[PDB]
């Protein structure tokens, strides 16, 4: 009748994400934990019952049956952990309820940040304006004026390059683009 | 409280005669009835009023959701017991899960099938396993045991869910479950002469009866009548002696009363 | 051995009949229908424990189930409301005591009072900045999918023939174009990195793709929109 | 394949008295598969007025049932209980011993 966990949760890679669960049911028969990945089919990960902590791979499952309780600890965070986590719980009706989820945000580690925002121009000329290779710590706001649209942060992965990089795009002059978000003094306007 | 259980059964019947059910469930507080299910009715429906009173529609509802699946997991598993022993004709399957907590408020909690009347698989919940008795109860073992998620929720069930049911049903089932009707106990004489003490009117139906000789040794070669249901909620029993002063001991929940013969 | 769902997105005008197929041939007995809406996460609609029978879930009305057969659990939409916009997952599981859920891939339903307010998108492909490629030796495309309602649209990057995944990253949702009107037109955009060696040959050819799901102008039906760059 | 054959017991509900209204019962248990005949007689005539339980279930796979009827003992009249089962080559017929 109540499955609580948090709306969304943000770590860096390499590190560790705890995800609480609380719940409130009539009985107990259980409580799992899916991942989905945006777009796509929920997946089985865990199934707990009795009280202790489960692992499996990077990930550990953990419950407390008398404090209606349980984590799920992701270790060692990948990129491919981005997704959102859901805990369900099965009641005593053997009536299987889930929690509204948890979206998971791994924050890439930019080794050689170097900001900068760069107009680029349409291939059947119309431009944008593009904010990249700032650091993880910088955070992109939405715009003030309605006629201005921003993107969210958004992370790539040059894969041979084994290269990894932030960018926000923004449309409507790039100089004033991101003016209401906190950018480094650092950052380059050509 | 004294000691009380939860019990669940299931019969499961290939091929009945008519008018017979191919499955049947039924649960059980002690030796009292609360719930029945069948593959006729295809309802869960309360045996006692005290279950109707206090479980709401939604009960009911869900749990006849549930016994419709159970019920064909039982027709499923009892025709592939019979392809493994090459049986044909009409044959059944048994179960049985319960519970019971003890008066000094320790707990014990079981699992078992049955084919053919006889134990054929047990689980221990303590070591997570199935005990097969022969080698078709041994291939069904090893695909269950091959399932650990099923064999962790069957020990929370066993442990923690029926004892929580069984302690909300004996507060509903109060009036009846936990009252005491003490027995009415008597002794008639019935060349061989029999002393007879026969009690009656009595509930619960567990009950110690025996009869000593000259104050404490207890007598050999008594005959006991079985504890038996009157019809009317309460129970009788008898221990008789072939015929020294004698005096019949009768034990019933925590009073013991002493019949001297003169 | 799986379990698929069918239509995987469709567009509906409101008061229309619609059923969601759902088959599986794992022999599951438990079959399960949810919707999934943004802050509420997972609500069962309709499920079915076994061949034959069926129970309601948590959010039934307007939805019906029939379960003749344990393969097949259809969801059907009697006469469809703009409430019932939604994702709609299809699951199984070998009982309902016992096993995990299998789910369906998910069928994106939109319910719309009128039909008129339906459009695909433009596509335009923004070439990179050449003060980006002599600072970082690295060259972003930027790729921008505009004006299209419902939000339904699948975005691929296609270099010299075949489809990228490295170096491309995608808004995980589309920005409204009019925040302040209920039936706002959205856009997307996505971006492509490749080295600044890669950019400058004339040879080397960039494509946008974006896989629309739709139904006086053109009918906007279910239409791949592409822009390309050399 | 086990058969069990029934364990059959008459009895009143309570002490009988002549000329008192009472009940006849007929515990039919032990048995083993659960079809099952029971009839309650009455001077070797079957009574039509006979009402039972529910099949129950021991822990032992068993089944039990409980047969009655409400009746007024008499010093003249004969009580009895019919069975048949698989494991019965005939009917057997219990009497009540007062
Ligand atoms: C109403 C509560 C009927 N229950 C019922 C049960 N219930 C106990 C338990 O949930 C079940 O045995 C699970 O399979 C345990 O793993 N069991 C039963 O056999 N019949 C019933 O009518
Ligand atoms: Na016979």
């Amino acid at each position: 009748q109540n499955i609580d966990q948090p709306t969304e949760m943000t770590a860096t890679e390499g590190a560790i994400v705890q995800i609480n669960c609380t719940y409130q049911t009539s009985g107990f028969n259980g409580l799992f934990w899916y991942q989905q990945h945006a777009g796509e089919a929920p997946t089985f990960l865990s199934y707990n019952v009795l009280d202790g902590l489960e692992e499996k791979g990077r990930f550990s499952s953990f419950l407390s049956r008398s404090k209606g309780y349980s984590y799920l600890l992701l270790k060692e965070l990948q990129m491919k952990d981005s997704a959102s986590y859901l805990c369900a719980v099965r009641d005593g009706d053997y009536k299987l309820s889930f929690g509204a989820g948890t979206t998971v945000t791994v924050r890439a580690n930019i080794q050689n940040p170097d900001p900068a925002v760069y107009q680029l121009r349409d291939s059947k000329s119309k431009s944008v304006c593009l904010f990249t290779d700032f650091d993880s710590q910088t955070n992109v706001s939405q715009s003030k004026d309605s006629d201005v649209y921003i993107t969210d942060k958004c992370v790539l992965d040059m894969r041979s390059m084994d290269f990894k990089s932030n960018s926000a795009v923004a449309w409507s002059a790039c100089a004033n683009a991101f003016n209401n978000s906190i950018i480094p003094e650092d950052t380059f306007f050509p | 409280m004294r000691t009380h259980s939860l019990r669940y059964f299931r019969l499961g019947v290939s091929d009945p005669i008519h008018g017979v059910p191919e499955f049947i469930s039924v649960g059980y507080v002690d030796s009292h009835p609360i719930t029945t299910y069948d593959s006729v009715t295809r309802q869960k429906e309360p045996r006692a009023p005290w279950m109707a009173e206090n479980l709401a529609p939604d009960h009911w509802e869900r749990y006849t959701q549930l016994l419709r699946g159970w019920q064909q997991m039982f027709k499923v598993e009892l025709k592939r017991l019979q392809r493994h022993y090459n049986h044909s004709g009409s044959h059944t399957y048994q179960r049985m899960i319960g519970c019971e907590l003890l008066e000094d408020g320790s707990t014990t909690g079981f699992l078992q099938y049955a084919y053919d009347g006889q134990d054929f698989l047990i689980f221990n919940k303590d070591t997570l396993s199935w005990l097969a008795v022969d080698n078709v109860a041994h291939t069904i073992k090893q695909a269950w045991e091959a399932n650990q998620h099923e064999l962790l929720y069957q020990k929370n069930w066993l442990e923690e869910e029926c004892i929580a049911w069984l302690k909300r049903f004996l507060e509903y089932g109060k009036d009846t479950l936990q009252r005491t009707e003490p027995p009415l106990v008597r002794v008639n004489r019935k060349g061989v002469t029999a002393l007879f003490c026969k009690a009656h009117g009595f509930y619960p139906p567990e009950i110690y009866m025996t009869w000593m000789k000259n104050g404490e040794e207890i007598v050999q070669e008594i005959d006991y009548g079985d504890i038996l249901p009157s019809g009317d909620g309460t129970y009788q029993a008898w221990a008789s002696i072939e015929l020294n002063l004698y005096s019949c001991h009768v034990e019933h929940s925590g009073v013991h009363m002493v019949l001297q013969v003169p | 051995a799986g379990i698929t769902q069918a239509p995987t997105s469709q567009i509906l005008a409101a008061g229309r009949r619609m059923t969601l197929r759902c088959t599986q041939d794992m022999r599951h007995n438990a079959m399960y229908w949810y919707r999934q809406d943004l802050g509420l996460g997972l609500r069962l609609i309709h499920y079915s424990n076994t061949a034959g029978t069926t129970g309601k879930g948590e959010v039934p009305d307007g939805y019906s189930v029939s379960r003749a057969n344990t393969d097949d659990f259809p969801l059907t939409l009697a006469s469809a409301v703009p409430s019932q916009t939604s994702v709609y997952f299809c699951a199984s599981s070998a009982g309902a005591s016992t096993g995990e859920l299998f789910f369906g891939e998910g069928s994106r339903l939109t319910v719309l009072e009128d039909l008129k307010n339906v459009f695909p998108p433009e596509v335009a492909v923004f070439e990179p900045s050449e003060a980006e490629i002599s600072h970082t030796q690295k060259a972003t495309l930027v790729c921008l999918a505009t004006g299209f309602y419902p939000d339904h649209v699948e975005l691929s990057w296609w270099v010299n023939g075949k489809e990228v995944h490295s170096g491309v990253c995608t808004d995980p949702q589309p920005l409204k174009e009019q925040p302040a009107l209920n039936d706002s037109r959205y856009a997307l955009s996505s971006r492509l990195r490749v080295s600044a060696t890669f950019w400058q040959n004339p040879r080397n050819h960039f494509r946008c793709q974006v896989q629309f799901y739709g139904l006086d102008r053109a009918k906007p039906v279910t239409q791949i929109v592409s822009a390309e760059a050399w | 394949m086990i058969q069990r054959t029934p364990k059959i017991q008459v009895y009143s509900r309570h002490p009988a008295e002549n000329g008192k209204s009472n009940f006849l019962n007929c515990y039919v248990s032990g048995f083993h598969p659960s079809d099952i005949e029971v009839d309650l007689l009455k001077n070797g005539e079957r009574i039509e007025k006979v009402e039972h339980s529910d099949l129950s279930f021991s822990k032992d796979w068993s089944f039990y049932l409980l047969y009655y009827t409400e009746f007024t003992p008499t010093e003249k009249d004969e009580y009895a209980c019919r069975v048949n089962h698989v494991t019965l080559s005939q009917p057997k017929i219990v009497k009540w011993d007062r």
